[PDB]
């Protein structure tokens, strides 16, 4: 078993919680 | 004028953080300033100018590395989270969060008997070059790449058994959400409306394309996550099985599809248990 | 647009597209309601994946406005979705859409919304944290006496009736600005007034832990004594100012501010 | 003499 754990971020969202498509 | 001012050192960085930093003429209390995932505490303060100091070594509070062919990407943030109100069913002021990064100039073998290097890239949607982490919405869409170094030792095939999104590093807090689990199953496309899935063919044996529909975690004012993978590798042509596979939900034909394989080798992801006797 | 809203003699009916985003994606009928009553759809169109609410204009929690010439109800549409298949995500946001009808006229008190520098009415939509309210408070100037308005009390909440859970007292015990004594606000009464029969207070935004529309109602007590009469601890407009550590009153004698402090401004 | 009066909805924005 040759392996690894990876962490990919921070990812940030918007801070819009009522964002939506036009 | 520079709001957050980053020194990449040998082994540490400093970040210097103005306490006007949204420039409302309030000052920001320093305690509600920390570094990284951790949240450290600051470690001095100014008050010629009002600054806040932050010093950490690079592996750090939280902080996640990005290992690439030529770079060291070191990659953090600044968190502001406002003191409650009196009153604490109301609030006054929302939590921020301000993203850091350091960038550092950096007979085969076989690894079933010198070291592999994976990682993980968040990729534009041609998959053409590596994007920012920033300004994603709901609706988009995160081009994952895995991969993992070539350098003279023998041909391999990558697979992903999991990877879990989180408020943090660490996948085992709470809340987490596993993306891809039993083994190689991307199970966030089995539900809803998402179209996540593995892409196909691959470019090479040895990286693994998938696409994951953005989303966020219930009750986080942050607007963050963090994505833990493992990754692990065969022996290029060795023959995919229950145990080392990459399967997709496939909507329109509602059945799993693995990247590549037997159509059966999938059967377990809907069962939910992939693991041996 | 997507939501189309008929104005008609008592009622108002309102028609949402389920598509209610452009995207051709369909949301639930039963995650729209209407108003904070959370009011549900009274027909639904397969045909067309439309949605209809009806209601009485004075129903579901609507909130009418007194102008000169005109009777504005303003209500709103809740997109609230249902859960994810792992209800610690959300891959769909909530929504707000507001509603508003306008009819011609066919004492009164009022509360109007102003913009910063005082001079006209603005929208009640675009706050963000950060953003402060003023409001004025007036009562009509009829025949009668020359009048002193005061606010007794306003109280924050998620519908028009202050007294549900969760709410918030900004001002309390008979005119003290509360809001203004604690934290980093900044809120206070306006000094000195536009005419003795006008308040003017301000108010640093917020909103309500734990409530996904992202909006308030806020509920005042006004009254009125005659123009010349002197303030007392039972009729007052007093801010507290962190500053100088003080009560201080919009008119009248400092000392009528004291009670402020104390929590208790009734007189037995 | 007096009256409860109510202002809203006031919708906050990000
Ligand atoms: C190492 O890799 C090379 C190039 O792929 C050849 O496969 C070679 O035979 C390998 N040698 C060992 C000892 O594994």
């Amino acid at each position: 078993e040759v392996a690894a754990d990876v962490v990919i971020g921070p990812v940030l969202l918007s801070a819009d919680h009522h964002h939506h498509h036009h | 004028y520079t709001p957050v001012a980053v020194q990449c050192q040998e082994a540490q960085l400093v970040v210097t953080v103005h306490r006007d930093l949204f420039g409302t003429g309030r000052l920001i209390n320093a305690a509600d300033l920390t570094l990284g995932p951790a949240a450290c505490k600051h470690s001095s303060l100014n008050a010629a100018h009002n600054t806040v100091t932050f010093a950490a070594g690079l592996h750090e509070c939280g902080s996640v590395v990005q290992v690439t062919p030529d770079t060291l990407i070191y990659r953090t943030l600044i968190n502001y989270d406002p003191s409650p109100a009196s009153n604490p069913v109301i609030i006054r002021t929302n939590p921020a969060v301000i993203p850091i990064e350091c960038h550092y100039p950096r007979p085969t073998w076989s690894p079933f008997n010198e070291r592999l290097v994976f990682s993980l890239r968040l990729m534009s949607d041609d998959w053409s070059t590596e994007r920012p982490f920033t300004g994603f919405q709901l609706g988009d869409i995160l081009n994952i790449q895995a991969e993992v170094s070539t350098e003279n030792h023998v041909p391999l095939r990558l697979f992903v058994d999991s990877c879990v999104a989180a408020l943090s590093p660490d996948g085992d807090s709470s809340p987490h959400y596993a993306i891809i689990d039993f083994n190689g199953c991307l199970v966030d496309g089995r539900v809803d409306d998402t179209s996540s899935a593995f892409i196909t063919p691959r470019p090479r044996e040895d990286v693994l394309r998938f696409r994951i529909d953005v989303f966020r975690f219930a009750g986080d004012n942050r607007n963050l996550i963090y994505i833990t993978c493992h990754l692990k590798v065969t022996p290029a042509d060795q023959g995919p099985d229950p145990q080392n596979k990459a399967c997709s939900f496939n909507k329109a034909r509602n059945t799993w599809v693995p990247v590549e394989g037997s159509r059966d080798v999938c059967n377990c992801c809907e069962t939910g248990n992939c693991e041996p006797p």
